RNA sequence: UAACCGGAGAGGGAACCCACU
């Protein structure tokens, strides 16, 4: 459904609006939401009081 | 799937009568007229009707809830004037009223109507 | 019974010309499914008349 | 003696079905399709 | 103790409105009057409808609701007519229905506007309002798409269903000078004039007058084709005046059994 | 419909008050007798939609409309699933006009 | 999804006046004077025709057949 | 049987058709059915197009113009 | 000097996201 005009998306029954992004697993469309998370190979300075630590470079 | 079908509002059922009269006790000459499928149509006629009356004292109307299809009407009159003929009266002449204004009506469109 | 689950059509009172399938009746009232609004009421048994619904011909 | 008429979905061809049948249509060659309308009494009211 | 002298003076009437003034009557006459006007009106409206086939786009219900706002010229059958919940007979009859019947299938390329042209009568005087301007879309069709139906159409008033409602808006107005100050305004001057103000340009609001009553109301009756704008009330006067006759003969009823 | 085991299979079929075994108090004859209601039904709580029997003489296995749900049969599909087993989807539609309880923002 | 008949506020039939405004609106009229050229002067039924998206052209694009 | 002497862009397999098509000319590393099946595939297309106007070619050409000329 | 039928609560478990107050 690719670069498809808008007379095809329809004569496949289906409507030009749909954004698209999502996966038919099982006749279900299924999102993946976007997870976020640490960056990586970057130096972090924190300070847990909570410890035996005064300082901590996590990487 | 609860909802009350809409010919409820104006359909007697059966049993129910249109109006029913009861003597109020509270005070002397005052009774309570309770008219079945009703609305402020023609509760607020007649209570504006026997306020005119001059041997009237007291007229009111209430409904009572609106999802209930009744109103009560209250009329207090002075001893020498049942509120029966209180009620019957200002029915009477709301409708000479109403017959008159209608034929006032009439004459009126037919003179408008090329005139 | 005899017309449990035959399409009937009131026929006198407040809900005349209305039409629906018969769920339960007994001797003397039936609850009739009415067919536009989303209700059951129970109606006399004798403001019904059945109406049916057949095809002839069958060849 | 009514055999049970679907309609297909991408040809809109009355098909037979009888039990027991492969659901494909008699052309073309389709897997879904759909099923007739009713012939009892739909009666609304208008409102 | 009695009855007042009503007097009435149309101003303004076409085929589609009526504007007229009531003069000496109570508050509550005259606005009970204006809910007779919207609510007690009967009127012709289709109220039952078969649908043999529906392919268009629309539900079966979708139809049928539309169907049933298309305002179908009731004016003298109206008043002959009984209601259905009344008439002797089983199943629709002449005297108690009028029936319609919608055939339509798209065979062309073009789309088909199912208007109200397609509602085809029996009766030739209740119509749907097409006589003397487009119709009312019911729907539009495509290549192969139909609908047959038949539908009948009974007599009912606006207080069941609002598809028995004869009037496209009531204008009810009094005292428009605040004279009475019935309303009470913190600025009166932000207030525009009225259609009816007797006000110069000069004076935002009648100075009050305390011992005084409503008066000429002042009324705009439109019609939404259904009935003449001048027979909607007519009619309403012959419909409030006939729920009193009803009332007071259950009261004569009710008295002398006690 | 599948292949429960050996003794066992789905089948898409009227139930009978006489073959199959476990059986509802309700109207099977609203549904025709491939064995799945038709568009244009009126359906209610727990009519029976699509009839289906499961051989053990045959129990009932049917599924019924949900209690208390109300509409009419929209449209009916029925198709083969990566399987090859017949399998249907009905879906039922019911006009809701707003009545009160109903949320407005 | 399809012009509604009525004017939900007011009862007056707009149902009939779908075609006639798109036209007016073709052919050069603003659209405010497109409105009461129809003859719609209540807002109330202004905001038929004015907020009025019609759907069912885009539902007619799906053939069923042809 | 029967798709043989029926023709296959009658009537809903045009898009269908139109998407295999371009599925057969990709296949093939031989020119000559490439462009065999370009040429089918631009006729097809100009046909389903005059298919497609001419059933738009009333009251949604018309709502066409109208929000052209809105924006 | 006679008159045909009788059977009934059925039935399901585990885990996860979304949403409402
Ligand atoms: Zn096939
Ligand atoms: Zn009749
Ligand atoms: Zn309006």
């Amino acid at each position: 459904l690719n670069g498809l005009t808008d007379r095809d998306l329809c004569e496949l029954n289906e409507c030009p609006l749909d954004p698209g992004g999502y996966f038919i697993i099982n006749g279900s469309e299924k999102v993946l939401i976007a997870q976020e998370k640490m960056a990586t190979n970057t130096v972090y300075v924190f300070a847990k009081k909570d410890s035996k630590y005064a300082y901590t470079g996590e990487c | 799937m609860n909802a009350p079908p809409a010919f409820e509002s104006f359909l007697l059922f059966e049993g129910e009568k249109k109006i029913t009269i009861n003597k109020d006790t509270k005070v002397p000459n005052a009774c309570l007229f309770t008219i079945n499928k009703e609305d402020h149509t023609l509760g607020n006629i007649i209570k504006s009707q026997l306020l005119k009356d001059p041997q009237v004292l007291f007229a009111g109307y209430k409904v009572p809830h609106p999802l209930e299809h009744k109103i009560i009407i209250r009329v207090q009159t002075t001893p020498d004037y049942s509120p029966q003929e209180a009620f019957t009266n200002a029915i009477t002449d709301l409708i000479s009223e109403l017959s008159l204004l209608e034929e006032r009506f009439r004459v009126a469109i037919k003179d408008k109507q090329e005139g | 019974n005899e017309l449990i689950g035959q399409t009937v059509r009131i026929s006198q009172g407040p809900y005349k010309g209305y039409i629906g399938v018969v769920k339960d009746a007994t001797e003397s009232t039936a609850r009739v499914e009415l067919h536009s609004t989303c209700q059951t009421i129970s109606v006399d048994r004798q403001r019904l008349t059945t109406v049916g619904s057949r095809r002839p011909g069958g060849m | 003696q009514q055999p049970m008429i679907y309609i297909c979905g991408e040809c809109h061809t009355e098909n037979e079905i009888k039990s027991r049948d492969p659901i494909r249509c008699r052309e073309c060659g389709y897997r879904i399709m759909y099923k007739k309308r009713t012939k009892r009494l739909v009666v609304f009211d208008a409102r | 103790p009695y009855a007042n002298q009503p007097t009435v003076r149309i101003t303004e009437l076409t085929d589609e409105n009526v504007k007229f003034i009531i003069e000496n009557t109570d508050l509550a006459v005259a606005n009970s009057i204006r809910r007779v006007f919207i609510a007690e009106v009967p009127i012709i409206a289709i109220d039952w409808v078969q649908i043999d086939a529906n392919s268009s786009v629309l539900h079966d219900e979708f139809i049928a609701h539309r169907l049933g706002l298309i305002p179908l010229t009731s004016d003298d059958i109206v008043d002959k007519l009984q209601y259905s919940r009344d008439c002797t007979c089983e199943e629709f009859c002449p005297e108690c229905s009028v029936e319609f019947t919608l055939d339509v299938r798209c065979n062309e390329d073009q789309t088909r506007h199912v208007t109200s042209r397609d509602l085809i009568s029996n009766s030739p005087r209740v119509i749907p309002v097409t006589s003397r301007q487009d119709d009312i879309l019911i729907v539009k069709l495509r290549k192969g798409q139909e609908l047959r139906l038949r539908a009948y159409a009974k007599k009912g008033f606006g207080k069941e269903h609002a598809k028995w409602n004869p009037t496209a808006g009531v204008a009810f107005e009094y005292d428009p000078d605040n004279a009475l100050r019935h309303t009470v305004y913190p600025k009166p001057e932000e207030w525009p004039k009225s259609e009816y103000s007797e006000l110069d340009e000069d004076e935002s609001q009648a100075p009050y007058d305390p011992n005084g009553k409503p008066e000429r109301f002042y009324y705009n009756v439109e019609s939404c084709g259904s009935l003449r704008p001048e027979t909607i009330v007519l009619s309403a006067l012959s419909g409030l005046k006939k729920k009193l006759s009803d009332l007071q003969t259950q009261l004569s009823h009710e008295i002398q059994s006690d | 419909e599948s292949k429960k085991g050996f003794d066992q299979e789905e089948v898409f079929e009227k139930p009978t008050r006489e073959t199959c075994q476990g059986m509802r108090h309700a109207i099977y004859d609203k549904l025709d007798d491939d064995g799945l209601i038709a568009p244009g039904v009126r359906v209610s709580g727990d009519d029976v939609i699509i009839g289906k029997t499961v051989t053990l003489t045959k129990r009932d296995c049917s599924t019924f409309l949900r209690t208390s749900e109300t509409g009419i049969v929209d449209q009916v599909m029925v198709t083969l699933n990566q399987e090859g087993y017949k399998f249907c989807k009905i879906r039922v539609r019911s006009v809701r006009i707003p009545q009160i309880g109903d949320k407005f923002a | 999804m399809i012009i509604p008949v009525r004017c939900f506020t007011c009862g007056k039939i707009v149902g009939n006046k779908w075609e006639a405004y798109l036209g007016l609106l073709q052919a050069e009229y603003t659209e405010g004077d497109a409105l009461d050229a129809l003859g719609l002067k209540r807002y109330c039924c202004r905001r038929m025709l004015l907020a009025h998206v019609d759907l069912i052209e885009k539902l007619l694009n799906y053939a069923p057949l042809e | 049987e029967k798709e043989r002497f029926r023709k296959a862009p009658p009537n809903y397999a045009m898009k269908k058709t139109q998407l295999l098509k371009e599925k057969a000319m990709a296949e093939d590393l031989g020119d000559q059915d490439k462009a065999k099946q370009i040429q089918d595939q631009l006729n097809e297309l100009e046909e389903r197009a005059e298919a497609l106007d001419r059933q738009r070619t009333k009251n949604i050409s018309a709502i066409s113009y109208i929000n052209q000329r809105n924006r």
